[PDB]
RNA sequence: UUGACAUUGUGAAGAGACAGUUUCUUUACUUAUUCAAUGAAGCGGAGCUGGAAUUCAUUUUCCACGUUCUAGCAUUCAAGGUCCCAUUCGGGGCUGAUCCGGGUU
RNA sequence: ACGAUCAACUU
RNA sequence: GCUUAUCACCCCGGAAUUGGUUUAUCCGGAGAUGGGGUCUUAUGGCUGGAAGAGGCCAGCACCUUUGCUGGCUCCGGUGCGCUUGUGACGGCCCGUGAAAAUCCACAGGAAGGAAUAGUUUUCAUGCCAGGUCGUACUGAUAACCGCAGCAGGUCUCCAAGG
RNA sequence: GAUGGGGAAGCUCCGUUUCAAAGGCCUGAUUUUAUGCAGGCCACCAUCGAAAGGGAAUCCGGUUAAGAUUCCGGAACCUGG
């Protein structure tokens, strides 16, 4: 076309007001979000007592999956299914009554920090899942310790919303198998071996080892300048 | 047994700066990026009295690198700026009269006015009428220049601090008597209230450190220590020597 | 001035109700003249860096 | 105003006296704390492009990064170049305007 | 080279 | 409504034998003097408003709501005059002597717009409405304060002749 | 002088844009009716503060016992629509 021409504007110094940028680096966020993102750089920032930062070693992506596939064959009934089975067991009660169980037992995943708890200390748990993001804590940081004294395989995973919509609530923090059936037991114990291969057999190595005390971008850049001529 | 004048002062009540007739606070550019960088062209447009200070103001018209639109900035205008002139802010300035340059960037000898003490707080040393800080040497490797002062202080700054090449205008102007008490009170009515002075000898004690006694005589040393109280500290504070130099 | 019509408030020039017409003429001068000069300069700058 | 304890953590050196302890140097780190600024706009690292390598294409290299006679002007997600669509008085992506880290400095 | 008209209040 | 200006500006022209010029000495090759023009409308003039009003008189009727009828209301001069407004200047400062609401113009070019009503109209005329609160009087040798109808005190505008 | 925020046992004090996620313009509008997604627009921070400062627009004649640039008569002007 003769009648475009090539402009091209010059975004140097003095010349040419600047073009709209990306400036998301610059943002002034709320203070809810600086403080968010600034309480995580301080955790990294200071030196993790091996207590914590046992934590953040979690299981990976594909040991995590299988053991969720595992777990979600042991759903807690919801108050769909209960209702109805409290009708039939009201009908049982009517007529049947073989002493009061015409329901068959349940296998269920168990949950409830207190109730897991107790488990582990009467030994009943087979394999406990820690959620690894509970604040405060303290609610589940001596959790590994309890299950290594009392000999119950235990695994650090991602997330308590997903340990929550497993034990259909938003967050539980923990959860644990201590019956599964015949055919899902092999399972159990090919999971146990996995998960003691990276949680319980490393628990005496990583209980001795500090974390934390992680630079940032541009410190990191600056030691390793100093570091280079130093 | 009162609370005396200097200690009256603080609490800024008929004390505070006569500010309605003064042009905005004399300051330098925010150090952005094209001064840190670069240069950016301003144009003077007024050279301007401003109530209460004895230098003339310079008023530099800069275009905004981000938004269509331009920014005025209150200098104080160096000699030899004209109206029309065109000055250069940045690193990569020139070395000319009215330009605004980092103090590294500068030989040694070079003389700068309105020189920030730490950069970006846009201009703290030399500021009065005739007055300049001259740039006395260099240390790249802690990336500082060492400066002599108006009071002949020396001096170490950042070498990012900024600075306007030249003198302050305007010099020469203590150099007039003023002749009469009327012209020193024109002088502080666009200033502060500070003027006229009672001597403290022609107070009473109540009043006064200095107050009260048969004869007008301060009665005991005028030289006051650093640990002095409010009060107290009335004369030559924590003076390290007094009367008339040499002799 | 929101009463009277636009004659009575401007001139028929560019500018001509905020400039004087002889500052007009000096804005035509001085961009034509900068705007050549620019040129020159640019051209200028193109022979020397083909010195190498 | 001066000292002590607390806030208060992390590396080293190394005066040492001597499995360790204990005062004592000196300097280092940054996240606590402190100062300042901005509409938190261009920070840090790397790369591209230029010139001196007495380079091994092998950055044991440094400096630069579109504006300097003139009281003009500089804004419409930018023209251009490229792709996509049922395109009309068009719409969209990339490039123009290097990449990466989200530490505003 | 003056003539004609009009008009104040200073010395 | 028409017209009317110091200043400012424009065109022609090219100035030493320097000229123009203020009470006050500034201005001119960065273009004077001169010739011709342009503009602000402070202000004045004429016209409309408006003689129908207002003023001054003369004749009749008269408390019959109380009048009626007619005439004239014009043309000049003067100024170191007074008061006041304003203009162009000049002196003074180490003093250079508010801010905001508000209105307008320009730059820019986003959109929109063409033939028996196709856009827009800062041009003329035409239509409707403009709420609330204050508004009397004194303002002082008697309306305020001073124990009072107190020789005190209490901000300001207009200002005839000798 | 509120607000954000900080101080104070507290009555309250500081501070007036601050270390805050602090808002309203045009245009698409089927006008039973108010909206639906659009894309930026400064970042100005409440509010109070003058019957002499700033400021939209009215004059003349007449009229009352006592009101008038407000009433009557005539003649204008501004603002909003
Ligand atoms: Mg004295
Ligand atoms: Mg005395
Ligand atoms: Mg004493
Ligand atoms: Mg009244
Ligand atoms: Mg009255
Ligand atoms: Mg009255
Ligand atoms: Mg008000
Ligand atoms: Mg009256
Ligand atoms: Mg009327």
């Amino acid at each position: 076309n003769p009648l475009t021409h090539s402009t091209p504007k010059n975004f140097g110094i003095g010349q040419a007001v600047q073009p709209k940028r990306n400036l998301s680096r610059y943002v002034k966020w709320p203070e809810y979000v600086r403080v968010q993102r600034q309480k995580k750089i301080l955790s990294i920032r200071l030196k993790v007592p091996p207590t914590i930062a046992q934590f953040q070693y979690t299981l990976d992506r594909n040991t995590a999956a299988e053991t969720f596939k595992l777990f979600n064959k042991y759903r807690p009934e919801t108050a769909a299914e209960k209702k109805e089975r409290l009708t039939k067991e009201a009908a049982a009660v009517a007529e049947g009554k073989s002493k009061q169980d015409a329901s068959p037992k349940p296998y269920a995943v168990k949950y409830g920090l207190n109730h897991v708890v107790a488990l582990i200390e009467n030994k009943k748990a087979k394999l406990v899942l820690i959620a690894n993001d509970v604040d405060p804590i303290e609610l589940v940081v001596f959790l590994p310790a309890l299950c290594k004294k009392m000999g119950v395989p235990y695994a650090i995973v991602k997330g308590k919303a997903r340990l929550g919509t497993l034990v259909n609530q938003k967050t539980s923090a923990v959860a644990a198998l201590t019956e599964v059936r015949a055919e899902d037991e092999a399972a159990l114990a090919k999971l146990v071996s996995t998960i003691d291969a990276n949680f319980a057999d490393k628990y005496d190595e990583v209980k001795k080892h500090w974390g934390g005390g992680i630079l940032g971008n541009k410190a990191q850049a600056k030691m390793d300048k100093r570091a280079k001529n130093s | 047994g009162r609370v005396i004048r200097n200690q009256r002062k603080g609490a800024g009540s008929i004390f505070t700066s006569h500010t309605r007739l003064r042009q905005g606070a004399a300051k330098l550019r925010t150090l952005d990026y094209a001064e840190r960088h670069g240069y950016i062209r301003g144009i003077v447009k007024q050279i301007v009295h401003d109530s209460g200070r004895g230098a003339p103001l310079a008023k530099v018209v800069f275009r905004d690198p981000y938004k269509y639109r331009l920014r005025e900035e209150i200098f104080i205008a160096n000699e030899g700026v004209h109206t029309g002139q065109f000055i250069y802010a940045g690193k990569k300035a020139s070395l000319n009269v009215g330009n605004v340059l980092p103090l590294g960037s500068v030989p040694e000898g070079t003389i700068v006015s309105n020189v920030e003490e730490k950069p970006g707080d846009r201009g703290a040393l030399a500021r009065a009428s005739g007055n300049y800080v001259i740039i006395i040497g260099h240390n790249p490797d802690e990336n500082k220049t060492r400066v002599r002062l108006p009071s002949g202080a020396k001096k170490v700054i950042s070498s990012d601090a900024r600075g306007v090449i030249g003198v302050i205008a305007g010099g020469g102007r203590v150099d007039k008597p003023l002749l009469k008490a009327g012209r020193a009170f024109h002088k502080y009515r666009l200033k502060r209230n500070s003027w006229p002075k009672t001597r403290g000898v022609a107070m009473n004690p109540v009043d006064h450190p200095h107050g009260g006694g048969n004869h007008q005589h301060i009665g005991k040393a005028s030289t006051i220590s650093r640990g002095a109280v409010s009060g107290q500290k009335a004369g030559l504070i924590a003076a390290r020597r007094t009367g008339l130099l040499r002799g | 001035y929101a009463t009277v019509s636009k004659t009575h408030k401007t001139v028929s020039r560019a500018y001509g109700g905020s400039r004087c017409a002889n500052c007009v003429k000096e804005r035509i001068i001085r961009a034509f003249l900068i705007e050549e000069q620019k040129i020159v300069k640019k051209v200028v700058k193109e022979q020397t860096e083909a010195a190498k």
